[PDB]
């Protein structure tokens, strides 16, 4: 479903309870700038979409990309 | 400057990913994360601009030697399975 | 998926037939251990014939290239309940039509034919 | 199931660069011109290219571009180097010095050079692979001009010590020359540094095209060097033919590149061989790796897998492109002279794989590898009769 | 970063094929497998390629593949021939025979073996380029081992009588080897009704690729040849080395294609080379055309135009990618031997350039050329002194050094 | 049942196409050429021999295709009359 | 193939020819020996022992036209023995030839000397 | 220099620019066959820088039709 979050774990090889929703990737997950382009990458991959990078850019936070990952 | 640098790694791995043969996708993938991240810490601009400019002929490379590898494409590896 | 290499050379390795080993000891069977010289091509063939000197069954196992394994195989099952006698017309050349062995790979049909002939003489000398 | 197999034979040739093939292209398409034609833009422009190419080999192995002929592989390389050098001095000098372990080019031309009234001395090798430096020493003779000696071995992948044979032969006043096929942009390699006065390069060694090579003659002290080729004179009249612009053009682009990620390339490479012989070693036992590891190329590697038979362990690996030095595989029937030199037990002579990692080998590939390969020795472990008589123990069993 | 100029120098190369590039490129990407490599598909596949390639040479050239070697061009082609069989005899024959338009590859050979104690015959051509057979026949010799002559000039395009030359070796039985680097997939060629023994082949002479050639070594009536190049034994032993396969399935694929076409191309090109001579000397007198029209191929036009001096005009036709036998624009200041040898005066012998005429050359090129060619005769003669006193009729007295 | 129509498409797409060649000569001949073949095997009446031509015609449509693909990833400048 | 040499090539000054005739008129018609370069040149001198005008024509290369295109350039308007200080040298200086051209230079020397060798031996 | 087809159509047919009547028809009327029509309608879409894409261009036939889609 919303299972967005165990790619972000295999994204960050962070524990599956590490993805609060409310968590931000470089500030809680310890993430780089590299690590989340290819975060977003993987998402483009598993949704079959593709997130513009004026899109991207406001991707900071796992409840934000599972919002976007509704439309 | 920073956003056009990560906008150029976005590119070249997007680009990357479509190698159709396996040893040449896996190995560009591979070679420019690890190249990135080398340089990560890099603090001089001008050498920061070389290292662009040479991911940016990279980058045209790799665009026409993936077009060419699909014009000319061939069997999967067995271990693409 | 190959070239000079026959599909019935294939066959008999990818599936190899009557592998294995016998009893040396049980007297009414005759075991031929022979190598090959230039190719280190080293064959065991195990043959157990009941009385009225037919073969009962066959194994063999072998250290050896492709050929030589599916040679050996072919052997057995050539070797299946024939006589004694029958054996002896075993001819390398009948081998290396049946898989239509190149000049480079026959040194594996005359050692499948040395052995044939190597495991009789055994059984013949196991009658005191 | 038409899938195609993992290639791990990139000792026998390796695939284009995409970079090289990427410098290649537009002279197999816009720029056609011949270079030598002096008298219009076509043959400028292939000039250029080529001569740019040309200062890319020197600058890979810290030459002077003079120095640097271009030719058609390292086999037209290794017999200008052997039969030129032989024959320019042949009026005072008739002794040559190879080894038994050298490619079968150097060997043939020497064989020829025999056959010409030369007398080619042929060094043994410990059974590590290495030669022994003092038997090279008491080996040169007078009249000896030229000595040959490979700088990494294509069948097992030793390195031998170049440097102290350069010493050795420059304080003799002795012409060296090394194949250098197996090393070129895979190990450091200065010819300066290393006192060399001859090399041979062949492109499809380093993923540059096929058809294609290049021979390094010094020109600081100066090497003579008879030219075997007649023709017009063209490359300063050492290799008479028109160049081929595509060729040396992508040959070039193979030397930057290997320039530029020969390092990375080590690194990774020899990490991914240390986890193929490791992980192998752990799982099966009598595996012997054949070459002296403390001195020794991670790209290539020797192993015989002791009671099984070469090629029916590649027939049982269908999905892994490889190669073994078992006799039971060569047109004329023959067991690899490098693993005879180094004294191999012939028996595991004919147990021999060679493995071979590239620029573009992937960690899968070797694990892949490595399960099939263990799963296959097993099963025709069970199936050897070899096996069976150690498990028991025994001595002969006639011929 | 100015326009390219037009290709007018189809004898020195010629452009790839897209087919033959096409043909080439899968080997270059994915099947880069050793054909030398027996114990995987990717040698099985690449050897596949090689065989069928070999194959389409023989079907061009009317030979049993099997008598097909690859080589690294039409030099070393010539090398094989002509040191192979010079060495493989030197026991019982040491005599040659050659002529005196031969490829500087030939010449340079064959010089090579007379400092090596041969003797060799360089046949000297009458004035329209072709030899005389009569001076052949009355030169072999009883230890003559070797005859070589090529099939068309690459500077004038004349035609030797190949077939008449493999009647005489074969009557006196002697090897006849040909160079028809310029020849194949231009003019029918059968290596036995023409009675040859040798010939040479060049991949990018016939819009094949470059840095690969091939060598007929007859079967049949074996043909016995020392082996130049030593290594592993490849190509039944002649030409140890590994086969480079992208290269010989392009030269296969451009062999197949010069068979496919050859007959078109012949009457086209054959078309634009009469269009070219006739519009440019119904339009410019005392201009020359060197070798015999009537023995020609038109590809290769050679034309003096008297009184104007070669680089020059070629310097005026910087648009048009040319070629002259002119002492000037060569390295060692050294006029055309092969002029020299039809007997050119040395003014026409100064004033001589080549147009060469193929697959892909357009009519547009061919009427530009020309009108270029008129505009700047026409200027360089306003400027010769020599056109001057043949106008006013001076004598022959110039003053030198 | 003539396969007319399905050559008319063919010869359409293998002009198209060719005219998209960037070098002139390559352009030029590939043009040049389709016209004067089709043209010369216009009265072919067997219509075995005529599927033959239309299959080789196929496969040297894809080669067309990949080698203009190619001939725009790699062009340089046009020829001095091409303006 | 220096951009003087190509200047001179057609652009060349002073193509043409004088009155032989003319007492006046110095010509010198200069043929090398190794190639066929063939170099006539003609001066004019006027009574002060100026050269007033001088015109040319060469059968040869680029090089060679453009060495006399410079030649009678530069004897524009200077003294007979002005003129003999004309080196060959500073020709190939001025256009730069390289080693393999320079029989041009020599050869556009030779005529100017030669052709004010003329003039000299016609007032007599 | 306007709807100046008539040249190009003249240029691919070879026929003078007063036989090309809009009433015209190319193979009845100016003695073309399929090809020519073929490679004419091409030679229009590279004229005016169009594709009349083929189920459209298959009715092209006559002067007057191909003025009418343009
Ligand atoms: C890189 C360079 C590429 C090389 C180019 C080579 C191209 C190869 C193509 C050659 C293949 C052929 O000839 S294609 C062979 C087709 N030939 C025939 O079908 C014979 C009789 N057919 C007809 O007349 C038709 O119906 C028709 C003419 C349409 C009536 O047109 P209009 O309605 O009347
Ligand atoms: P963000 O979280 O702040 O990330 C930090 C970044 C890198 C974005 C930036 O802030 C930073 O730290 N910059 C310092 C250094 C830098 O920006 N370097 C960028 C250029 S690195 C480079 O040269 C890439 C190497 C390209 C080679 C790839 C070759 C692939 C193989 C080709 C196959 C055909
Ligand atoms: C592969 C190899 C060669 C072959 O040279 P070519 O370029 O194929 O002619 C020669 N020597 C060594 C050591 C090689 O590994
Ligand atoms: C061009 C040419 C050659 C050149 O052969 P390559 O090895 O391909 O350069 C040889 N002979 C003749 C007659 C030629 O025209
Ligand atoms: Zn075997
Ligand atoms: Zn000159």
């Amino acid at each position: 479903e919303e299972r967005v979050k165990k790619i972000i774990g295999e994204q960050l090889g962070v524990k599956q309870e590490e993805v609060t929703n409310n968590a931000s990737f470089v500030e809680d997950l310890g993430a780089d700038s590299l690590d989340t382009v290819e975060l977003v990458m993987a998402l483009e991959e598993e949704f079959d979409t593709e997130i513009p990078d004026e899109e991207a850019e406001k991707i900071t936070t796992v409840q934000a990309a599972i919002d976007y990952i509704n439309g | 400057s920073r956003a056009q640098v990560l906008a150029l790694y976005r590119a070249m791995l997007r680009e990357s990913k479509r190698f159709s043969a396996y040893n040449y996708r896996t190995y560009a993938v591979r070679r420019i994360r690890d190249a990135f991240r080398e340089n990560k810490n890099v603090k001089d601009p001008v050498e920061i601009q070389t290292l662009v400019n040479k991911a940016k002929r990279d980058l045209g490379v790799i665009r026409r030697q993936v077009h060419i590898g699909q014009l000319y494409s061939t069997d999967k590896l067995i271990i693409e399975n | 998926m190959s070239v000079d290499l026959s599909t019935q050379v294939v066959d008999h390795y990818e599936n190899p037939r009557n592998v294995g080993s016998l009893d040396k000891t049980s007297k009414n069977v005759g075991t031929g251990l022979v190598g090959a010289p230039a190719c280190g091509d080293v064959m065991k063939l195990q043959i157990q014939v009941d009385e009225k000197g037919k073969i009962v069954d066959a194994r063999f196992k072998t250290f050896g290239c492709g050929s030589a394994i599916a040679s050996s195989s072919l052997a057995t099952e050539w070797v299946k309940g024939k006589t004694v006698e029958e054996a002896l017309t075993i001819k390398n050349t009948d081998i290396a039509k049946e898989l239509c062995l190149p000049p480079v790979k026959l040194h594996c049909s005359i050692l499948a034919e040395d052995a044939i002939k190597a495991a009789l003489a055994d059984y013949k000398l196991k009658q005191e | 199931s038409s899938l195609r197999p993992l290639y791990m034979d990139v000792q026998a040739t390796t695939p284009l660069d995409p970079r090289v093939l990427d410098a290649m292209l537009p002279y197999l398409i816009n720029y056609y011109g011949n270079p030598h034609s002096r008298t219009h833009a076509y043959g400028w422009e292939s000039e250029a290219a080529m001569e740019r190419a040309r200062q890319q080999v020197a600058s890979l192995i810290g030459a002077d571009p003079r120095e640097i002929i271009f030719t058609s592989g390292a086999t037209e390389s290794n017999n200008i180097a052997i039969k030129g050098v032989a024959r320019f001095y042949r009026s005072r000098k008739k002794h040559l010095i190879t080894t038994q372990t050298e490619h079968k080019c150097v060997l043939d031309s020497c064989r020829s050079l025999e056959a010409e009234g030369f007398q080619v001395t042929y060094l043994p090798v410990q059974k590590s692979g290495i030669i022994d430096l003092k038997e090279l020493e008491a080996a040169i003779q007078p009249d000896t001009s030229l000595v040959s000696v490979m700088t990494v071995n294509n069948e097992i992948g030793v390195k031998q010590p170049i440097a102290e044979i350069g010493r050795i032969c420059s304080s003799r006043k002795v012409y060296f020359h090394t194949d250098a096929a197996q090393a070129v942009g895979k190990i450091p390699l200065d010819v300066n540094d290393m006192k060399i006065d001859l090399m041979s390069i062949s492109g499809h060694k380093i993923y540059g095209p096929k058809g294609v090579g290049a021979i390094y003659i010094r020109r600081r002290p100066r090497v003579r060097v008879e030219a075997l080729q007649s023709g017009g004179g063209q490359e300063r009249g050492m290799r008479s033919g028109t160049v081929p612009t595509p060729l040396v053009v992508g040959l070039g682009a193979a030397c930057e590149v290997a320039q530029q990620e020969m390092e990375y390339d080590h690194k990774r490479i020899s990490k991914l061989s240390e986890r193929l012989i490791q992980n192998i070693m752990k799982s099966l036992p009598d595996v012997v790796m054949n070459g002296d590891p403390k001195h020794h190329y991670p790209g290539c590697i020797n192993l015989s897998f002791a009671y099984v038979e070469g090629e029916s362990l590649l027939m049982a690996l269908k999905d892994v492109a490889l190669s073994s030095g078992s006799a039971c595989t060569s047109a004329s029937l023959e067991p690899s002279y490098v693993l005879r030199a180094i004294g191999t037990d012939e028996d595991l002579a004919h147990s021999s794989i060679r493995f071979g990692i590239g620029r573009f080998t992937t960690e899968e590939e070797v694990d892949y590898t490595v399960e099939k390969c263990i799963q296959h020795v097993k099963r025709l472990r069970e199936m050897s009769p070899l096996w069976e008589m150690v498990q028991d123990g025994i001595d002969l069993k006639s011929i």
